[PDB]
């Protein structure tokens, strides 16, 4: 997801300006869609989540605007547990206690019910492994744990005046944690991590930890007001892109995984570079494409030098000559993607990572993709030269080896075709002759995980974008009818509605739609209108 | 006629006042009521004159029923929710939830009933499934809201570099994880910057022998 905020001293308008663009798998409908809501105790425009009320993440109220990147706290603990009593006990301390043990069953299109065990131990359920068999593993997530309030704080947001009034009316959020990045129409930005999380070790941030010893229980919930915030800074940017909040020095352990720094990074650029940001200058760092690889490509790519094999060598130069950006006009940026899916695909299948996933423990739905891990660290190892699981070989020949696999596999497509998502409703695989009608129609885009347009892909599959900004916004704070914002389909969910798939269009060019606010405007333009009266 | 109506004027029971909804050229809808109950039924309304197939298939992803429009691939998605308790959690938390959030909740759904019972023609995807909608109660919002983050984050890398233990080792489990640039940008304070702590393999070693042993 990608967020910031630029302060007054440091915007075209002398008010803050917050932008940015949630990111999300593409599935259909959109999970958010635009709506304004206003009654004597409220008037907001933002993003709702169809089926829940209010504005949980991005929305306005008149006085402050306020938006979320997916913080990457740590808030789901895995345990090994000891069973015995053929799993009906499990170990806490030097005790075994009884486990909860009952039956449940679902129902399944075209195939017979499944009935089968839920498990539970103090720290939760069992969601890998057989407690038969002696151990297995526990979740116990924020999520699920303990009572949370975060639905008291959707009827207090509206009212908040102020970035501070705002952050004392999240008090409580536990669902999820993000980076909740506000400004107001006095002239502050905020960032404040909303979120819950529990006071435990480091150490249960590496791996499913020892649920019997004692060592890695959590220890109460950090406070509310110990949770990391900054108001007003002295930069006057205010930047969050998925990346590390603090400094792992600091006082409480809230992270080991997050997104790498590159979205972050690149927004921070483009930002510093220009102390009178205007609401059209969002447009411009949304689209930004640079991948942050090209450096490193180039430098090992130049260091391997000619290969024997022609396709191979022709594959090389193209690489060593690409100016790194993920453009959607540019053929070269989609044979950089092909040669670094192959170069996945080997160092996976070389390691033995693509059969990590056999094991009965790796099945907790939907799986892990050995592909889509391996890829986010394979520029760390290949930057360090670490070729440490590649069996024997070296970097320069996993890096040869994909040259010559990539080779073969160039469509000469550019990177916006072969990128551009085939955007599946859930029913189109059963109902294959309907696909057409049900799947929204979608355009050419570039970008890729990495770059601030982040349009990712699944390496394992193929590079056609599978997640990406599922709605991109700019508020101006104090002008509010200067805002834009846009999604990746249409407000409709209806396949057979004009407004199924028209914001596509601007999304695939970066550009957004007016967020409108004054009711005189949205008099003056609408295209239907509808009381809702009582019975 | 595959489409709901969305001008003139239809009843909404429990409604004190009008509201009036206005959607601009890009179908998006502007509500205006007048009490925060009635801007709560109607976004209700509103929400599944648009979405109603989304909102209930999240629904039915977060009780663990998707298996029932979906077949045999949400299966293993459904056993886990079932597993996870969403039903209770959810219950749970709209039971100690304040007046006023319980009233937004109860006014919403008695929004999304009202659109269920307005005699609308049914989404396209009803039509294929031959399915009807099933009515909606205030805490099934508290599950549609956690199903969409659901185990977002750590879990996943735990998880995986368990799985990497037996195959890589633990020095280079230990170093499956995404990468940091270098060394990473952070967000507070801004514009600071700083190296992530590494893997302790010594005091993780009685967490990565338990796994071995269990694993293997
Ligand atoms: N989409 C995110 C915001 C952060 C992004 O997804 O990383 C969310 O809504 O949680």
């Amino acid at each position: 997801s990608n967020n910031w905020a630029v302060a007054p001293g440091r915007t075209a308008t002398g008010r803050p300006i917050l932008a940015g663009d949630p990111h999300r798998v593409f599935e259909i409908p959109g999970f958010y869609a635009q709506h304004h809501l206003a009654c004597d105790r409220f008037d907001m425009i933002g993003l709702t989540v169809p089926g829940v009320p209010g504005f949980p993440h991005f929305a306005h109220n008149g006085k402050v605007a306020y938006c979320v990147t997916h913080a990457f706290m740590d808030i789901h603990d895995l345990y090994l547990e000891q069973f015995a009593g053929e799993g009906r006990t499990a170990r806490f301390g030097n005790d075994f206690e009884p486990v909860a043990w009952s039956r449940d069953r679902i129902a399944v299109r075209g195939g017979a019910d499944r009935e089968f065990d839920i498990v539970e131990t103090r720290h939760g359920p069992v969601i890998a492994g057989d407690p038969r068999d002696g151990a297995a593993l526990t979740l116990r997530s924020v999520q699920f744990a303990e009572t949370d309030l975060s639905f008291d704080c959707l009827t207090r947001m509206p009212g908040a005046s102020t970035v501070a009034q705002l952050y004392d009316a999240t008090r409580g959020w536990g669902l999820i944690d993000h980076n909740l990045v506000a400004g107001d129409v006095a002239g502050s930005i905020g960032h404040l991590v909303r979120a819950r999380v529990p006071s435990r070790p480091r150490e249960n941030g590496w791996l499913p930890v020892p649920g019997w010893s004692g060592e890695h229980e959590w220890r109460g919930w950090i406070p509310h007001e110990a949770m990391p915030r900054v108001i007003d800074p002295p930069g006057g940017i205010i930047v969050t892109a998925n990346n590390r909040v603090v400094a792992d020095d600091h006082p409480d352990y809230l992270c080991t995984d997050c997104h790498p720094p590159y979205r972050a990074e690149r927004i921070m650029k483009r930002l510093v570079a220009n102390p009178a940001f205007a609401v059209d200058d969002a447009a411009a760092i949304h689209a930004d494409t640079l991948s942050p690889h090209v450096g490193l490509l180039r430098r090992r790519l130049e260091a391997l030098g000619a290969r024997d094999d022609s396709a191979a060598e022709g594959l090389r130069q193209m690489l060593v000559a690409w100016d790194g950006r993920m453009d959607a006009a540019s053929e070269v940026a989609s044979a950089y993607n092909a040669f670094r899916r192959a170069l996945t695909r080997l160092v996976t299948d070389r390691s033995g990572l693509e059969q990590a996933i056999s094991h009965p423990f790796a099945a907790v739905a939907p799986g892990v993709s050995p592909q889509g891990q391996v890829w986010w660290a394979v520029p760390t190892l290949l930057r360090d030269d670490d070729a440490g699981m590649l069996k024997g070989w070296s970097w320069d020949q996993a890096l040869s080896e994909a040259l010559s696999v990539a080779s073969q596999n160039l469509t000469g497509r550019s990177w916006g075709e072969e990128h551009r998502p085939r955007f599946t409703h859930p029913l189109a695989t059963q109902f294959p002759a309907w696909a057409g009608l049900l799947n929204p129609a979608s355009r050419p885009i570039g970008g890729d995980g990495d770059t601030v347009l982040a349009n990712g892909l699944v390496p394992s599959a193929g590079p056609q974008a599978t997640y990406g900004a599922l709605s991109r916004y700019v508020f101006d704070v104090g002008n509010w009818d200067n805002s834009r914002w846009v999604v990746f389909h249409g407000a409709s969910g209806h396949p057979a509605s004009a407004h199924y798939a028209d914001q596509n269009a601007p999304w695939s060019d970066c550009a957004m739609v007016p967020m409108l606010y004054s009711w005189d405007r949205i008099a003056a333009e609408a295209v239907t209108s509808q009381e809702l009266v009582p019975a | 006629a595959a489409l709901p109506p969305l001008s003139g004027s239809l009843p909404i029971p429990g409604l004190s006042a009008s509201v009036r909804v206005r959607r601009d050229a890009w179908g998006i809808p502007h509500i205006k009521a007048s009490g925060e109950a009635d801007a709560y039924r109607a976004l209700g309304f509103v929400h599944s004159q648009d979405r109603l197939f989304q909102m209930e298939l999240t629904r039915r992803k977060a009780l663990g029923r998707a298996a029932e429009w979906l077949g045999a691939e949400a299966a293993e998605a459904d056993i886990l929710v079932r597993r996870l308790g969403m039903e209770k959690v959810c219950r749970r938390d709209f039971e100690a939830l304040g007046v006023e959030a319980k009233d937004m909740l109860r006014a919403y759904v008695a929004g999304v009933n009202a659109f269920l019972a307005s005699g609308a023609p049914l989404p396209v995807e009803y039509g294929l499934l031959g399915a009807e909608p099933e009515p909606w109660e205030p805490w099934h919002s508290i599950a549609v809201m956690r199903r969409l983050g659901l185990l977002m984050g750590s879990v996943w890398f735990k998880l995986w570099r368990m799985l990497a233990l037996p195959v890589v080792g633990a020095a280079n489990a230990l170093k499956l994880r995404y990468d940091d640039g270098g060394r990473d940008l952070l967000c507070i304070p801004p514009g600071a910057e700083a190296d992530r702590l590494e893997a302790d393999l010594a005091t993780l070693r009685p967490a990565v022998d338990a796994l071995l042993k269990a694993m293997g």
